[PDB]
């Protein structure tokens, strides 16, 4: 789950 | 009186603002290509799924409920409820008449049909087409198509208890919150039905249900059916392919 787990860790600003 | 206090409104103010980019327009590239094929494939229906769970993931990130929780917590929900909440917004955005998906940023002429499924794996198909279908019938039609209760179900399916999530306070704040939620839909209910708002609450577990099987159930539906080549890698984490 490495997508996920990046997405979730991610500055989305 | 079942009018809503200052509490209650803040919090659906709260979670109207997670949820205001779910909406958001696509921009060019491989999800909304495959949207506006007249023809799709089922690598196409996992590149339009990825818009709708990335943008989970951004939802989740801005709930103060979810930012409670440990990194690992945050990632243990977001695997476990991501499909649950993914036909809650399939019940949502599902038009009975043409029976078929539509997303409200493209005009009716884009849509996926319902029988998209008659092209998945056989194994699994016809049972998951069927009970779409029936989750779907359970919903009373201004219910469903109500944006907010649509997005306190996918909180009351993500907030729920999980096996691998051991640190305490964790499955602490995930059990008020699945309660707290399931209360607010509830109480949102009441301030525009009044009594009639009970039976909806009565039959929330029996949705659940049907919910959690559904998505439990729905892992390998592509696999057979698509070149990773061709379909977006979120989804692919979620569907075996190969
Ligand atoms: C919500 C989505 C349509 C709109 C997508 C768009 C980006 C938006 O969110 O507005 C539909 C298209 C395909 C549907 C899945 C197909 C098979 C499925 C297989 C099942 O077993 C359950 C339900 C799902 C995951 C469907 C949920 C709703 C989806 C993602």
């Amino acid at each position: 789950n490495a997508l996920l787990r990046y997405l979730l860790d991610k500055d989305d600003t | 009186s079942y009018q809503l206090n200052a509490a209650e409104l803040q919090a659906l103010d709260l979670i109207q603002e997670a949820f205001k980019g779910m909406n958001d327009p696509m921009e060019q590239g491989r999800q909304a290509t495959s949207f506006l094929k007249n023809e799709k494939s089922p690598a196409d229906i996992m590149n339009i799924m990825d818009v709708t769970m990335r943008r989970f993931v951004k939802m989740a990130k801005r709930l103060p409920a979810f930012n409670d929780l440990s990194q690992d917590g945050k990632f243990a929900l977001l695997k476990g409820g991501m499909i649950e909440m993914l036909t809650v917004r399939g019940v949502r955005r599902f038009d009975s008449s043409s029976g078929s998906w539509t997303t409200p940023t493209l005009g009716e002429s884009s849509e996926v049909s319902i029988n998209m499924f008659d092209q998945l794996n056989a194994d699994v198909r016809s049972e998951q087409k069927m009970r779409f279908l029936q989750f779907f019938k359970i919903f009373h039609e201004d219910i469903r198509s109500n944006d907010l209760v649509i997005s306190m179900i996918m909180l009351i399916v993500l907030f729920s208890p999980r096996d691998s999530i051991t640190d305490p306070e964790d499955r602490r704040i995930i059990a008020r919150h699945h309660e707290q939620f399931s209360a607010l839909l509830n109480r949102y209910l009441e301030s525009l039905y009044g009594d009639d708002a009970h039976q909806l609450n009565e039959q929330l577990p029996t949705a659940l249900r049907m919910l959690r099987e559904i998505s439990a159930s729905s892992g390998m539906l592509f696999l057979g059916t698509v070149n990773t080549s061709e379909a977006e890698p979120l989804p692919r984490e979620f569907f075996k392919v190969e």
